């Protein structure tokens, strides 16, 4: 062990969620990012409100 | 001046129209007194109704 | 102060620019969200307004 260091990342926490309790609260995700990749169309904002 | 190049014009006019904050900064740029606000003949009519 | 000079800058820009912004807002709305650039009219009765 030569010496420490603080790198900054970034985690991904998935937590399962309903209208009245969280049933799974904050579970590490592999993930750098979050999984979901979105795909759009005509996308554009036109008055601060997304437009697709 | 009968040239398009206008070369054989002796002297020539600009105007420049400026904001206030551009009058001080032509005044600074120039070493000028912003104070006394300039003045000289409107290039531009107000046909539209700008603001 | 720096408040005064900057908020006289802006607002010397703000109304420099108001015509253009206006023009330029009415063609991204065109352009994105309806052609029927109607307001009051809007509500005061229901009449068929064709997209084509």
């Amino acid at each position: 062990k030569i010496a420490e260091r603080q790198i900054k990342r970034r985690r991904v926490y998935k937590s399962i969620i309903t209208c009245t309790a969280v049933l799974k609260d904050k579970q590490l995700i592999a993930g750098e990012h979050i999984p979901i990749v979105p795909v759009f169309g005509e996308w554009g904002f036109v008055e601060d409100k997304e437009v697709y | 001046s009968k040239l398009m190049d206008k070369s054989d014009a002796r002297h020539c006019t600009v105007i420049h129209s400026m904001s206030q904050n551009g009058w001080e900064d032509f005044a600074e740029k120039y070493d000028l007194d912003a104070d006394d606000i300039p003045s000289f003949q409107n290039p531009n009519d107000w046909v539209f109704p700008w603001l | 102060n720096r408040l005064e000079s900057i908020l006289s800058r802006f607002d010397a820009d703000w109304t420099a620019s108001d015509e253009a912004r206006r023009e330029a807002k009415n063609d991204l709305f065109f352009s994105r969200v309806s052609q029927w650039d109607d307001w009051l009219s809007q509500y005061t009765t229901l009449q068929y307004r064709g997209q084509f």
